[PDB]
RNA sequence: CUUAUGACCUGGGCUACACACGUGCUACAAUGGACAGAACAAAGGGCAGCGAAACCGCGAGGUUAAGCCAAUCCCACAAAUCUGUUCUCAGUUCGGAUCGCAGUCUGCAACUCGACUGCGUGAAGCUGGAAUCGCUAGUAAUCGCGGAUCAGCAUGCCGCG
């Protein structure tokens, strides 16, 4: 929460830009729970680690501001 | 009346205003000053037209009619959005990361 | 008065163009505005209904009616012959006046407004409404009130269809 | 009317807070009003001339 | 065991939650609350540090920056207190819990999982059963203020008046 942008790791970015440019098909794999969400990848699909097992979720226009931490729920309950 | 809801109407108006949903005693009181209506008065025995002149202001701020079904509208976006934030809302655990070993007997 | 005035002038016409109707007396004409107080009773207080009767004939003009339950259900611990709800009829220049305190100040004044429900209908021209508050016209003494058990609406036209009735409402003035 | 069991019902104008008029009968003789159907938004058409209104989905850290 | 109970790396967990126990903090109010004014301490810390004044910003803070390796400079405007105005005994101008919105700082990074600010919303709670504890005077009870740990984080601890 600071106005010198949000924080993501350029490595991941840089394959989802390509990604994006040339063909929008197919899902992208990260460790990384951390990024915050860009307006531009709307649509795609991504495989955030939770700790235990890569898990896929859909990015809709709404998803803006977050992390793709919110949707990986490290913990279970009953 | 004012916006709908009543006044307690033998108070001061600056701790009458804020019983409205939408505006605190700060913003209750700065309103209140651009008004210009005294701001030490029984809202018992003022006149007619320093009671309508706020009527503007608080129509161009917003109030519970509005403020209620946005929050509402925001925060339900918050659950079916598939956030954690939102399936704690949800399940009616905390939200702010306080513990639930303890207490958070305000909520469940 | 006004409305009956411009009923006659202007909106009656109007619509007889607009459905072709070749006797202009086929118009549809809004007939009986009834307003019915139900209470909760089941014998918790008797002085709800004897509070709402004078509620009402302050709402209205005239003094309404206790309605007479029709059979006893103990689901709400209901034995017949105690009073429940109150009605009245309101008809001649007295349904024009309550229509224009309705249109005029009252739905306005409720706490928060959307417009009103498209579908209540009944299906052949009759139109039910709900509304929550006693705030009605702000010269009800709002001090006096206690329960906030709101009022119960039903305008009778001679309409046969639902189109009639929802065309004819809209120049009446109720919004949508 | 049966006499004496209805209360009186006689002419009682309307003053709304925008000064409009309404030739009105009530049990009372007068009204103030503060908001009629000519100024209440939802009564102007649809919003004419009462709004403070909006809403968009803004994702913009561009500063 | 060296073809892992040894290393490396990322992410998660150590912060979960139907309940219970303990230790603390804060309240339930007019010996009060809000607003204005007037004051009065000790003891410590500060160089990959303290950072003045001034300006900007409502505020957290931001900007250029003075001085100080310190009985010089900085942290650093102590609070309770007193005087006056108001509130007029209520779930309240009490109480602020939890939430939504917009921000501040730090850090590669504040989602799990930090603290702070301006907002709006405003919870229960109107002195607490059986019980049970500390305390022989600068003590108890209240009032703030430092330090360590330290990128940021203290209601805990240590010490000060």
């Amino acid at each position: 929460s600071l106005k010198k942008g949000p924080f993501v790791d350029g490595h991941l970015m840089t394959k989802i830009e390509k990604l994006n440019e040339t063909d929008k098909k197919q899902v992208v794999k990260t460790w990384s729970r951390r990024s915050t969400i860009f307006p531009q990848f709307i649509g795609h699909t991504i495989a955030v680690y939770d700790g235990r097992k890569h898990v896929p979720v859909f990015i809709s226009e709404d998803m803006v501001g977050h992390k793709l931490g919110e949707f990986a729920p490290t913990r279970t309950y009953k | 009346r004012i916006a709908g809801v009543d006044i307690p109407r033998d108070k001061r108006v600056v701790i009458s205003l804020t019983y409205i949903f939408g505006i605190g005693r700060t913003t209750a009181q700065q309103v209140l000053k651009e008004a210009g209506v005294s701001e030490d008065t029984r809202v018992r025995d003022l006149t007619e037209e320093e009671l309508g002149k706020i009527r503007d202001i608080i129509d161009k701020l917003k109030v519970e009619g509005d403020l209620r079904r946005e929050v509402s509208l925001n925060i339900k976006r918050l659950i079916e959005i598939g956030s954690y934030r939102g399936i704690r809302h949800r399940r009616g655990l905390p939200v702010r990361g306080q513990n639930s070993k303890n207490n958070a007997r305000t909520r469940k | 008065n006004r409305l009956k005035e411009k009923y006659n002038k202007e909106i009656a016409p109007a619509l007889m163009t607009k459905f072709n109707y070749d006797s202009v007396m086929q118009v549809p004409k809004i007939e009986k505005i009834v307003i019915n107080m139900g209470v909760g009773d089941a014998v918790q207080n008797a002085k709800a209904i004897d509070s709402a009767v004078e509620e009402l004939t302050f709402i209205a003009g005239q003094k309404p009616v206790v309605t007479r339950a029709k059979k006893s259900i103990a689901g709400f611990r209901l034995r017949e012959g105690m009073p429940i709800g109150a009605k009245v009829t309101l008809r001649g220049e007295r349904m024009y006046d309550f229509l224009d305190k309705l249109i005029s100040v009252s739905l306005p004044r409720v706490r928060d407004f959307r417009g009103v429900s498209k579908k209540s209908f009944d299906g052949r021209g009759n139109y039910t409404l709900g509304i929550k508050e006693q705030l009605i016209f702000p010269e009800i003494d709002y001090d006096k009130v206690t329960k906030v058990r709101g009022m119960d609406i039903v305008i009778v036209t001679t309409a046969n269809t639902d189109e009639e009735a929802r065309e004819l409402l809209t120049q009446v003035g109720m919004p949508f | 009317m049966k006499a004496g069991i209805h209360p009186n019902f006689k002419k009682a104008t309307v003053k709304c807070a925008c000064g409009n008029e309404f030739e009105t009968g009530s049990v009372k003789e007068e009204v103030r009003v503060e908001i009629c159907s000519e100024c209440h938004p939802f009564y102007t058409g649809r919003q004419k001339f009462a709004s403070a209104d909006g809403r968009v989905d803004r994702f913009n850290k561009k500063y």
